[PDB]
């Protein structure tokens, strides 16, 4: 039923052409960007847990019930299991515990289990600093710990997906770290999926009879999605923005399927690699040198598939085109200017979209919505000045007594210009954002002083924060700068179909008609 | 080596006459020609003669119900041969042989026949490898070769390549083998023959009278009953053969040295026993009320099969009819798992009391039997 | 002291003789001479035999094994041409540990176990094939022999009877057993081979003046000089195993009228009515030996030496403690809860026949009594859901072989044993003996 | 519209300027 | 004309492999020459191991001891199937840049349709050096699976009648 | 025999006639021991403590070796034997290995010794229920391990059960069966009673308030207390040391107006709600909320529901009809690998188990109205 094609095998696919090209070395650059943001982001969210569990196993170390503390994580494991890691290594770093990984896979049978953790605690002190492990006998286990550290490390035993256990087996298994405690110091964390009422219901009383458990709780996992948005995905520093469709798409698959961040970024990444992958045209997007590196470097084909995206196309319409069209080396020359122009409106894009999120999500009743993620998918998607929503809101504002209104603006004063010294100012390519940006905040500045010092001239402010903010830093993507297509990522049919998997209807629009793809 | 005994053995002068029957009847002292077998010897000599002379190998099946002489048989016409052999009036030959009991594992006997050719032992991949490279390899001058292969049905089971080889080899004409069979059931290799019917009555009483030669220690109405109520059960020749003995050992203790038809028929009940209607005569009361009322509860319930609680619940009707009290139901299934212990019946594990159903393996008609008379 | 000295070694002699004793029986001639016979001429004139001990367990089958090996090593034929080889079917669940024991106990040339199971077969065989009439008889002693007709093919049987059957090695193959058609659980060929004599070892003590007359023999103090013989002949029997412990009576040496009073106390305690009485429950119930002997030793375990005499009240103290239902007494330690569950499975069980119930329906029908009880009005439904768990872990529910609040059940018990615990309970409020009455 | 007719009608347009 | 715009897909699949993405097929009829085809023209000399998840009688024993015997030369594997994934997953540790292909057709044949082989092939196909490719059902898929399976749909309907399947 | 008796009394009230038969079968190492015992009784009746402290008595006073055992540790018979050997042969080290029971027969056999000394050896097997779903050998040859050894030793079991559920069909030897019969409310108050001076040496030391509770903290205020708390208490639960925990905290929320009945009968009956819980709004995606919903649905024993209906309903609620992705089975069997569903069978039968409070709650998050449907 299997053949073998073995090739060398003993006891990177692509060759050195393709990552010689720039688009994978860009590529690659971008996604360990983007991949090591995203882990210091889930180490600072998981710092705090982390000291309240290492406080709960040094407290039981400090002085038979076994010592328990659930930890209630999410409905999707595997998020969980990289922070069950970092326990590890606080645990191994700080020399109070050592730690075995109960796997639901690994315990079918009590032997089974009590086998895998004796020889993942052995091998996790030999690993910390092969016999059989048949013979991983639990005397043997205290035979080992007499013979070590009674001269005290805690035993940490995580059990991640303690609904996937049998029953039995859990109950046996607890029966029997509860007979060692004394002689072993077991401190019993879980990984609950559900609530503590399933634990109260498939634990009877002989189990539940010697348990000192003690409840801990992760973050939720839209407060971690919100999060990792607001602070790398809508981060100024990275050149890579997507879509609102594919923005949408994928908030709408993480709140609404799935509470796994690595199916979001899988899409994400999915995502970067169908727009990093067409050429070296698409290795132009990044920073500003090694972007004018990149044009000294750029070679022809590249030059037609950027002549041929269709933001390129109003560019040339609004016009020397002869030189731009057909010249190449003209083009070469006139690249800069249009990569600083579309770097400079995805910053000011920024610092509009933390003003008007801002004066719009303190408001009550909100049309717009709340977040910044969903201000800029609606601004992405289309022109937020004719939407009904946005005169609603301007309705709302101006309606509002004259405290509150200077109260939110001064807010939303001093939110952008924090934003701007703590953020935008250490980025290259800033120093002209805060030029263009600022003498705009300073209008809207000594608007707030004429509705201090004086009704009409609250409607004369907002007229000036919706026409000096909101038109001209605001755009919709029709109206984006030319070759935004560079940056932003708006193909979501080819992602959809290639991620999300309907073979039922591939099947049906198989079964009735064949000519739609075979085309007979 | 097996040790020696310090003393030497008595020696034959001293035994008494019915004592000399005594170990002319045991079953390992096998005459060294079969009688009431001429026409199997017959037909089993011709053919390995003809296969011998021929040089050509090939392949056969006895078989027949246990204890009908085949071996026996087969051993002789090997050893008649090797002796015809030694003196030139027949071409040579090899004989190697294995039985399928005294295997471990089907495949052992690749171990096994390898040791009879060589005497290396080896594993049983390489001697698999060597085996077909002596047979399928043509190297004269090859002689034939004879394979005894007793029990053949442990060989054939699970493995079912062990029994394939051992048919397999004999067709190709580069392995001059000759592979003989003895099995039980005639119907094996589909689950050259040969049947061996069972021994009859007549058959039966001649071969103990040959046994016995021309000595007087037995009767010859004491074997004619043995032969009669033998050959209806089975046409084994070994339960014969132990019958007499007994019938000996009891004429021994009645000092006597003639068996006399009463001791055949006081062996004959002793060996086809029927001592459970004994055993219901022993059992305790309480024992006899249980047993009463499961065969109750089988004639007022219809099925057979009948569950604790309303065998509890004939019993407390029984008990109270009977005038005793009966022991509550924790001392009641411990009485049940004595009779389950017993074989008197048939019961599941004590964890599941109450619902536990319980066969009546003993006759119904055998506990009025035991308890009326 | 000297009368407690006296009474320790009276209790430490009974119960000696109660629990070791291994070979002295009492019973049984014919059988045991039939085993004596058979085994004497094996070790002497060589005949290969076969025999099969039958009977109910507690019958002194291994006790008969012992006495008549007891009663042939001293010999110096017996115990200088033979090996005796014991094999146990509990001990020896597969083929290769019995074998590793027969080479062990054979002291074969390959024991010193090396080589694999295979090898040892091939040796076995090969070293029973060497000998003749001139080699040490083996004999074999197969206890538990119906487990060893669990084994694959039943393989080491059919070599230990073929060996029998043929011209080699002198063996003798003693199955015990248990089961009384342990014939019908052979192979055709191991049943062709076996020889079909059968000891079969009843008990000789059905009628009731027997069982007052062993129980009686079990507890006199036999006269000094039978203990002298029996000092003689178990020190015989440790010239040459079970033989290092055993009674050993030499250690007791009774006076004269410490053994006339006990002998006086114990014939006067049988011949009351009460004591009679007490034995004819233990009658009735089980005659085995081993039942009186468990019972003897509940009664000698009891003299202190404040009360060192046996009286009629200790025999009917311990028969009532043999007598009385054990299931009663766990319901009568249950906390008023369960009780209340019992009590409405109960009512659930008499309405529908035996139907198998659920949490959900005892918890209605409980409550259906908590709201009007105005004593069980303030109990949750979590404090009701663990008693329904406590019942189920003492086995009183069993399931029918899912949530743990809706599995099907059965009860464990009859209506009469739920009906003494309520008269037997202690401190049942009035509503719930009133409840329970209908 | 197609991109390529669109380029050639710009490079005609562009010629012309 | 489809195959052959099927076969023009082949260097993307290439790509994609590089990311940890596996290759998923799920169309209508058959796809066994679509794979052999990618095996053949493209993969003529990495190593492969093809599986037919259609046999009657494979056991997850027979595949785990494919790997185990004849990629990696280990001997027969450990009698707990995750103890041979976890060797596996070891062996494979200790040997960087000795990718191992693995290309199923029919990842959904007769004796991997318990939860237990799922999840052992969501084992195997976690390993960064080994990649799957597979033809097809989601309903043995938890969210743990199809997490470990990266899995890149691809819209593969042939017509092609189930002859060998 | 005697010093047993008296050393196991002052820690343990109301036993005397258990550790009085227990010192009369198994007391004196000169006697030989019964086959096998079997005390029983229900949980926190003190058997495991019992045969604890009785067989670290009668070891340390005595030349007899103990072992005890827990059978839910003995996954196989290989780790029962090497933890008995360990115990019941002394200092063999590491060198020591057993493959099965026979081995364990021999090297149990090297131990007999001479009858001067007066040695014995003792097993008690704590769960003893056990040991009928192992090897189905290790009981028979544990109730006559005194036959097969020679050795002057007894085999203690300890179980919850009666001997009546222990039967096989091969039969057992004879057991003393002995009884642990559970307190009633005045021996239970009694040994609760007892350890008043630790309570009041923990109240001690940890100050006005220190000096008026050492002048009013006496027997009958903690017995009138404990009459208190066994008057509503004993009404629900017998076990001993859940009473103890219990009435320990009970205590030091009653001890307050000290530092009175319906002050503390307040919290006494929120504690009996929770009690043997020992401890010191589940967010959902919202096609996960739909599906869970459709479920309860559909069984509202539950009943079982093939997935062709489950999505069937599911659409009738959506008003929406979204296709079938791959999505939401995935969101159907992590539903299934979470225990929100379950496996009644294998047409596939699906079985809801949740109650009703975490539907509507999930129907009020949601704002599809549940009741209307039910
Ligand atoms: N015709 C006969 N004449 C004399 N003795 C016989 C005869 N038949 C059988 N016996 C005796 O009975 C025994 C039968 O042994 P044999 O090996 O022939 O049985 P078998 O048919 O091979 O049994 P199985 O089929 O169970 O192996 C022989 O030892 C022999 O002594
Ligand atoms: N005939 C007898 N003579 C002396 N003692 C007997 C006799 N029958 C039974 N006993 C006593 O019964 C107890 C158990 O007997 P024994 O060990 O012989 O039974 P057993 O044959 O081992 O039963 P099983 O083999 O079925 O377990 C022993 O203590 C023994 O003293
Ligand atoms: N009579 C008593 N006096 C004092 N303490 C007791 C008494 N009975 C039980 N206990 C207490 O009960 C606690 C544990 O009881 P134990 O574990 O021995 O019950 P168990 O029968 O083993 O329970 P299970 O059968 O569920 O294992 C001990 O700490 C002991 O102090
Ligand atoms: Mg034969
Ligand atoms: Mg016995
Ligand atoms: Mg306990």
């Amino acid at each position: 039923g299997c053949f073998v094609y073995k090739n060398g095998a003993t006891r990177s696919l692509l060759g050195k052409e393709v990552v010689q090209q720039p688009f994978y070395e860009e590529y690659r650059k971008a996604w360990n960007q983007i991949n090591d943001h995203i882990a210091d982001l889930q180490h600072r969210s998981y710092a705090r847990t982390l000291e309240q569990l290492v406080d709960f196993v040094v407290g039981q170390a400090e002085r038979e019930v076994l010592p328990t503390a659930a930890l209630l994580t999410g409905i999707n494991q595997p998020d969980h299991l990289s922070q069950f890691t970092a326990l590890t290594q606080r645990l191994h770093a700080q020399r109070a515990a050592m730690v075995c990984v109960l796997q639901s896979r690994d315990c079918a049978t009590l032997k089974a289990a009590v086998e895998t953790l004796v020889f993942g605690l052995v091998e996790d002190n030999a690993e910390v600093e092969r016999l059989r492990r048949s013979q991983c006998t639990m005397k043997q286990l205290k035979s080992w710990y007499t013979n070590n550290f009674d001269s005290r490390r805690q035993l940490v035993v995580i059990l991640p997906d303690f609904e996937c256990f049998n029953a039995s087996v859990l109950q046996d298994l607890i029966l029997i770290l509860s007979a060692h405690c004394g002689s072993l110091p077991f401190v019993l964390v879980l990984g609950v999926a559900t609530a503590m009422t399933a634990v109260h219901g498939t634990l009877p009383y002989h189990v539940s009879s010697k348990i000192r458990l003690r409840v801990f709780q992760t973050q939720a996992a839209p407060t971690g999605l919100n999060e990792v948005l607001d602070k790398v995905l809508l981060s100024p520093k990275y050149a890579f923005h997507l879509s609102g469709k594919t923005f949408k798409f994928l908030t709408h698959i993480f709140l609404y399927y799935d509470f796994s961040i690595h199916g979001f970024i899988q899409g994400f990444k999915y995502c970067l690699m169908e727009h990093f992958f067409g050429g070296n045209a698409f290795a132009l997007c990044t920073d500003y040198s090694k972007a004018l590196g990149r044009i000294k470097q750029l070679t022809h084909e590249d030059m037609e598939t950027i002549r041929r995206l269709p933001s390129f196309r109003p560019y040339v319409e609004q016009i020397r085109i002869i030189a731009v069209l057909t010249d190449d080396d003209y083009l070469k020359k006139k690249l800069p200017q249009l990569l600083r122009d579309c770097l400079l409106h995805f910053l000011l894009f920024r610092c509009s979209l933390e003003f008007l999120t801002e004066l719009v999500g303190d408001l009550p009743r909100c049309p717009l919505g709340k977040l910044r993620r969903e201000l800029y998918v609606n601004c992405l998607n289309r022109a937020i000045i004719s939407t009904p929503e946005y005169k609603e809101c301007l309705q709302m504002l101006s309606f509002l007594s004259k405290d509150e209104f200077v109260a939110k603006v001064n807010r939303a004063l001093e939110r952008t210009e924090q934003f701007l010294v703590e953020e935008i100012a250490p980025l290259e390519l800033g120093e002209a954002c805060t030029a263009v940006l600022r003498p705009k905040l300073e209008a809207i500045r000594l608007a707030v002083d004429e509705v201090v010092k004086a009704g009409r001239a609250l409607q004369k402010t907002l007229q000036l924060i919706e026409t000096q903010i909101v038109q001209d830093h605001l755009r919709a993507l029709q109206d984006a700068p030319p070759i935004h297509e560079l940056f932003v990522f708006s193909d979501i049919a080819t992602v959809r179909r290639n991620i999300i998997g309907a073979p039922r209807a591939a099947l049906h629009t198989a079964l009735n008609n064949p000519h739609f793809y075979m085309q007979c | 080596s097996m040790q020696q005994r310090t003393d030497l053995p008595a020696k034959d002068s001293s035994k008494s006459e019915l004592q000399l029957a005594r170990e002319q009847l045991h079953v390992s002292v096998v005459p060294k020609s079969l009688p009431c077998r001429e026409r199997e010897f017959e037909n089993i000599y011709a053919f390995l003669e003809g296969k011998i002379q021929d040089q050509c190998g090939g392949c056969m099946y006895v078989s027949g119900v246990p204890g009908t002489g085949k071996t026996a048989t087969v051993t002789g016409v090997i050893r008649t041969l090797q002796r015809m052999a030694k003196q030139n009036e027949l071409p040579a030959f090899e004989y190697l042989e294995i039985n399928g009991m005294r295997l471990t594992e089907p495949r052992q006997a690749y171990v096994q026949i390898y040791k009879q050719l060589t005497g290396k032992t080896v594993s049983w991949e390489q001697a698999h490898a060597l085996l077909e490279k002596r047979f399928t390899t043509p190297a004269p001058r090859r002689v034939t070769t004879v394979l005894l292969v007793d029990e053949l049905d442990i060989l054939c089971n699970r493995r079912q390549d062990v029994v394939y080889n051992l048919l397999d080899w004999p067709t190709k004409s580069a392995a001059k083998l000759v592979v003989v069979t003895i099995a039980n059931t005639m119907d094996l290799p589909e689950r050259t023959r040969l049947t061996f019917q069972p021994y009859s009555h007549k058959q039966l009483q001649e071969i103990v009278t040959a046994r016995l030669g021309g000595s007087e220690t037995f009767k010859g109405e004491a074997v004619q009953l043995v032969a009669r109520k033998v050959a209806a059960v089975s046409g084994d020749a070994r339960r014969a053969l132990d019958i007499c003995r007994r019938a000996t050992e009891i004429a021994d203790t009645a000092a006597v040295k003639c068996v006399t038809m009463l001791h055949v028929q006081q062996a004959l009940a002793e060996m086809i026993a029927s001592a459970k209607v004994q055993a219901i005569r022993n059992c305790s009361r309480m024992e006899q009320i249980f047993l009463q009322a499961i065969a109750a509860e089988v004639t007022r319930t219809g099925v057979e099969e009948t569950t604790f609680m309303g065998v509890y619940q004939q019993v407390e009707t029984i008990a109270a009819f009977m005038g005793v009290t009966f022991p509550p139901p924790g001392r009641a299934l411990r009485l049940c798992s004595k009779l389950g212990a017993e074989r008197l019946i048939i019961s599941e594990h004590s964890r599941n009391d109450l619902f536990q159903k319980i066969l009546l393996n003993v006759s119904a008609d055998d506990i009025h039997y035991a308890l009326r008379v | 002291p000297e009368a407690d000295r006296e009474l320790v070694s009276i209790r430490r002699f009974l119960k000696e003789r109660l629990q070791r004793d291994y070979t002295t029986l009492r019973g049984y001639a014919k059988e045991r001479s039939n085993v004596r016979l058979l085994l004497q001429r094996t070790a002497e004139m060589g005949e290969s035999n076969s025999l099969l001990l039958l009977g109910p367990r507690g019958s002194g089958k291994t006790t008969l094994i012992n006495s008549v090996l007891a009663d042939l090593l001293p010999n110096k034929s017996f115990g200088e041409n033979t090996l005796i080889v014991h094999l146990d079917g509990n001990l020896h669940t597969d083929d290769r540990v019995a074998l590793k024991s027969i080479t062990v106990q054979m002291q074969l040339e390959n024991a010193a176990v090396f080589g694999s199971f295979a090898e040892n077969l091939a040796f076995l065989l090969q070293c029973l094939k060497a000998g003749g009439k001139h080699s040490k008889s083996v004999i074999f002693i197969l206890e538990e022999f119906d487990l060893f007709c669990a084994h694959h093919n039943q393989t080491l049987l059919y070599n230990l009877f073929d060996v029998s059957q043929s011209a080699q090695a002198p063996i003798c193959v003693l199955g015990v057993t248990c089961r009384l058609d342990v014939i019908e659980l052979l192979e055709k060929r191991v049943k062709s081979r076996f020889s079909h004599r059968q000891v079969f070892l009843f008990p000789s003590l059905r009628r009731f003046e027997d069982y007052v007359d062993l129980c009686r023999d079990l507890l006199s103090l036999p006269t000094g000089n039978s203990l002298l013989l029996a000092a003689e002949k178990i020190y015989n029997l440790q010239n040459i195993y079970f033989s290092r412990n055993h009674f050993d009576p030499g250690e007791y040496g009774f006076s004269p009228r410490l053994r006339d009073a006990w002998n006086k106390q114990i014939c006067k305690v049988l011949a009351t009515q009460q004591a009679r009485s007490t034995l004819q429950a233990l009658h009735d119930f089980d005659i085995s030996e081993a039942y009186l002997k468990n019972f003897l030793f509940r009664l000698v375990a009891h003299l202190r030496p404040q009360s060192p005499h046996i009286t009629a009240e200790k025999m009917a103290a311990v028969g009532s403690q043999f007598e009385g239902d054990d299931k009663i007494e766990l319901l009568c330690g249950l906390s008023v809860l369960e009780l209340c569950l019992i009590i409405a499975i109960k009512h659930h069980s008499q309405i529908y026949d035996r139907d198998s119930f659920n949490f959900e329906i005892i918890y209605a029908r409980f409550s259906k009594f908590a709201k009007v009880s105005t004593t069980m009005q303030a109990v949750e439904r979590s404090i009701v859901l663990k008693a329904f768990e406590h019942l189920r872990i003492a086995e009183l529910i069993m399931p029918l072989t899912v949530q743990k609040e809706f599995e099907m059940h059965k009860l464990a018990l009859t209506y009469s044993q739920i009906h003494h615990c309520m008269q037997r309970y202690q401190a049942l409020p009035t509503e719930v003996a009133q409840w329970a009455q209908s | 519209e197609d991109y390529e007719i669109w380029k050639a009608r710009m490079l005609a347009k562009a010629q012309a300027k | 004309a489809i195959m052959e715009e099927y076969r023009s897909y082949f260097p993307k699949w290439m790509c994609i492999l590089n990311e940890g993405f596996n290759i998923l097929l799920y169309g209508l009829g058959s796809k066994h020459q679509l794979l052999q085809s990618f095996h053949r023209e493209v993969l003529h000399k990495q190593t492969v191991l093809v599986v037919n998840g259609f046999f009657p009688s494979l056991t997850i024993k027979d595949m785990l001891d494919s790997i185990t015997s004849d990629i990696l030369d280990a001997g027969i594997s450990p009698a707990n199937p995750h103890e041979a994934v976890d060797m596996i997953e070891e062996e494979f540790a200790l040997i960087p840049e000795t990718h191992l292909f693995l290309i199923v057709h029919n990842l959904d044949g007769a004796m991997l349709r318990n939860v237990k082989a799922q999840a052992i092939l969501s084992r195997l196909a976690r390993i960064p050096n080994i990649h799957l490719l597979a033809s097809i059902t989601p309903l043995l898929w938890d969210q743990g699976k199809l997490c470990s399976f990266n899995f890149s749909w691809w819209d593969c309907t042939t017509m092609l009648p189930y002859t060998n399947e | 025999m005697e010093a047993i008796c008296s050393s196991l009394e002052p820690l343990f009230p109301c036993r005397e006639a258990a550790i009085e038969t227990l010192g009369e079968l198994i007391g004196d190492s000169s006697e030989t021991y019964p086959s096998a015992i079997y005390l029983f009784g229900h949980s926190g009746t003190g058997k495991t403590a019992l045969t604890r402290a009785f067989l670290k008595e009668c070891g340390k006073r005595q030349n007899v070796r103990t072992a005890h055992l827990n059978a839910i540790e003995c996954y196989t018979t290989k780790i029962m034997l090497e933890i008995l050997l360990d115990s019941l042969a002394p200092d063999q080290g590491d060198a020591l290995k057993v493959d099965n029971m026979l081995d364990f027969v021999e090297q149990l056999r090297r131990q007999a010794a001479t009858r001067v000394e007066d040695q014995g050896f003792l097993i008690a097997v704590d769960n003893a229920e056990r040991l009928r779903d192992m090897d189905a050998n290790v009981l028979p040859v544990l109730l006559r391990l005194q036959e097969l050894t020679n050795l002057n030793l007894c085999v203690i079991l300890l179980s919850q059960l009666p001997f009546e559920k222990f039967y096989n069909k091969t039969g057992l030897s004879e057991i003393v069966c002995l009884h642990l019969a559970q307190y009633n409310k005045a021996e239970t108050q009694r040994i609760l009673g007892s350890d008043f001076q630790q309570v009041r040496n923990q109240l001690l030391e940890q100050k006005k308030r220190l000096e008026i509770c050492q002048e009013a903290v006496t027997e009958d205020f903690y017995n009138n207390y404990l009459n208190l708390f066994l008057s509503v208490f004993y009404k629900a639960c017998r076990d001993v040391p859940e009473l103890q925990l219990t009435a320990r905290k009970c205590l030091s929320t009653y001890l307050e107006p000290v530092l009175l009945w319906r002050h503390i009968a307040g919290p006494l009956r929120s504690a009996l709600t929770q009690i043997y819980m020992r401890i010191e709004s589940l967010e959902l995606p919202y096609y996960a909320k739909f599906l869970l919903i459709a479920a309860f649905l559909a069984s509202h024993g539950p009943k079982s529901f093939s997935i062709d209906r489950l999505l069937a309903i599911f659409y009738a609620i959506l008003e929406e009809k979204v296709g079938l992705t791959c999505n939401l089975l995935s969101q159907i069997s992590t539903l299934v690998h979470l225990n929100l569903l379950s496996f009644v069978s294998g047409s596939a039968r699906l079985q809801c188990t949740i109650g009703l409070e975490f539907v509507l709650q999930i129907g009020k998050v949601v704002g599809f109205n549940v009741r209307q449907y039910l």
